[PDB]
């Protein structure tokens, strides 16, 4: 939400790098796993009993590129993430009835799968400024709750 | 770790973590300061700053520690009771401190592991240390 | 429940509670459905309107589990293991929902026992609950 | 944060009643009881070694009266929270260092309380209004970390 300038251009350089996709469809799989009383929320996606079958599931892959899209509009609209996530918040809570501790689960796995892409390059320094990001982001889609 | 899989699971993970240990736990820690400063509370005696002697020294207590765990998972309230005890009873740690030093620790694995670092492993290791999260909190 | 004290704490308030465990199980889900609306989301095929017959039959299946508990302390694990794989495998319950259910009991403890609901008895009530909501989320 | 009409007056009503005395002496005491890790904030109170000393400790009711006096203020002040508890969020913040999950264990604490000294009279409706209040103060305490 409130970054330095440094702080900024770093974020969004790392930006320019994240291949929506891959990343996304990761990131969702991997909560998917990890924590899998979320999978009661994506009974329509069929199959996902094992980590194999998640991870190579079309219907995972799309909504993740999605997710991700969606968190890439936080990140080029810093200073107003509660506007942009505004009728996405109205969705989990009233629709899907999301518990809001999953929103920082979710960016915390997220944060996760850009190191394990980066390596290096996720600096300690780096990281830090994604962890503000992220909490942002799960903040604005907890405001309408 | 709980069922014989995650054991499994987490037992080869740390194989290939090995001699690195250290050099991780301290590498987690100054993701946490940094990403949490919250925590930097815990260490008014510690320089924080980076590639401190300190850190590197108290890096490598948590690895050897968590290296300590993994060949005691049967028993790990038995492993690290004298632990329990200094976190719980005399410093007093927020619980949900151990949250985020597990969250910088899986971070740091991610970077330097990637290949290792899959989707079952991650899930396995998430288990494991809020084992241990459970286990150095138990006196509450 | 965890150390001696506490689970003499723990059975010397439940024998208060004695044969209202239902009635309280009841009222606890009805504070639960109201004060955090998410949860009625598990309960799609009840009518979960005050004085319901599904509510109350169903806080008396709660209530009986408790019961079953208290009188289980040294082996949780094994007195609940249907009911861990109910809802971790089968229901998948967000172990989020455990923690608000606690709250919501506690509550009702207190509006029906206050004089018994001292700061010692709820902190050992408040060990007992996490420790059951853990047992119940261990498929996790 | 918000509530109906009818919410709002059953809420204030109940306040009229509560002695922010008792009341916070209690809940500030439960709160060092229950979750012993808080008793590293209030290391100049003295001995907090026990329920008996916790309990009957002037420096517990006395700032335990001083949170239920800021409660206070936010209950009548429900449509500008942030604004009524921008500085109070500061000093946690940045002073001294507290995690925000804190506030919304202080705050389930003070309902319990609340329930407690009204028996019948905090019913499950009533309860459900407290729960959006506790919820709102938590969430501005939290607002400039
Ligand atoms: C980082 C926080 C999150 C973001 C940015 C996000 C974003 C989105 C987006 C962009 C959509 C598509 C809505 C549309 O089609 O207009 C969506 C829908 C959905 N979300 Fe999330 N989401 C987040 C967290 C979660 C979490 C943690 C869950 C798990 C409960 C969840 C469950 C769902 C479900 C079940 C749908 C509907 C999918 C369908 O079409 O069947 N979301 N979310
Ligand atoms: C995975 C969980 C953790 C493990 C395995 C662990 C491991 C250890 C070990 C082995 C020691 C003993 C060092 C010695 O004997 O000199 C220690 C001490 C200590 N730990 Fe932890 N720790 C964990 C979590 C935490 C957390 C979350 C915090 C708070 C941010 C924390 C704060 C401290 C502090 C302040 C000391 C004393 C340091 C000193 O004065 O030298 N620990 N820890
Ligand atoms: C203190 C923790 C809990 C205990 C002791 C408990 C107890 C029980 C018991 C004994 C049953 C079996 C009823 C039967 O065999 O007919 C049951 C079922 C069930 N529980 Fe829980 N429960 C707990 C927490 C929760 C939570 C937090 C939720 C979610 C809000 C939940 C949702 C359900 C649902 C949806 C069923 C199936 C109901 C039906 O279809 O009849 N439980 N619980
Ligand atoms: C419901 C949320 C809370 C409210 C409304 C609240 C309110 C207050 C107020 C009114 C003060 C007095 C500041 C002044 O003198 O100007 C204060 C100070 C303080 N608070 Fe909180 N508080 C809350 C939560 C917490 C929690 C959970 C902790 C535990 C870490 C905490 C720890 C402290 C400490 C250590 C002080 C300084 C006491 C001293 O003078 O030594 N507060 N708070």
């Amino acid at each position: 939400v409130q970054l330095s300038g440094e702080e900024k251009a770093a974020v969004l350089a790392l930006w320019d790098k994240v291949n929506e996709e891959e990343v996304g469809g990761e990131a969702l799989g991997r909560l998917l796993v990890v924590y899998p009383w979320t999978q009661r929320f994506f009974d329509s996606f069929g199959d996902l009993s094992n980590p194999g079958a998640v991870m190579g599931n079309p219907k995972v892959k799309a909504h993740g590129k999605k997710v991700l899209h969606s968190f890439g509009e936080g990140v080029h609209h810093l200073d107003n993430l509660k506007g942009t996530f505004a009728a996405l918040s109205e969705l989990h809570c009233d629709k899907l009835h999301v518990d809001p501790e999953n929103f920082r689960l979710l960016g915390n796995v997220l944060v996760v799968v850009l190191a394990r892409h980066f390596g290096k390059d996720f600096t300690p320094e780096l990281q830090a400024s994604y962890q503000k990001v992220v909490a942002g982001v799960a903040n604005a889609l907890a405001h309408k709750y | 770790v709980l069922s014989a899989a995650d054991k499994t699971n987490v037992k080869a993970a740390w194989s290939k973590v090995g001699g690195h240990a250290g050099e991780y736990g301290a590498e987690a820690l100054e993701r946490m300061f940094l990403g949490f400063p919250t925590t930097k509370t815990y260490f008014p005696h510690f320089d924080l700053s980076h590639g401190s002697a300190q850190v590197k020294a108290h890096g490598k207590k948590v690895g050897d520690a968590l290296t300590l765990a993994v060949g005691h998972l049967d028993d790990l309230p038995g492993a690290l009771s004298d632990l329990s005890n200094l976190h719980a009873h005399k410093l007093r740690v927020d619980p949900v401190n151990f949250k985020l030093l597990s969250h910088c620790l899986l971070s740091t694995l991610a970077v330097h592991l990637p290949n290792d670092f899959t989707p079952a492993v991650h899930a396995s290791l998430d288990k494991f240390l809020s084992s241990v999260s459970t286990v150095l909190t138990s006196k509450y």
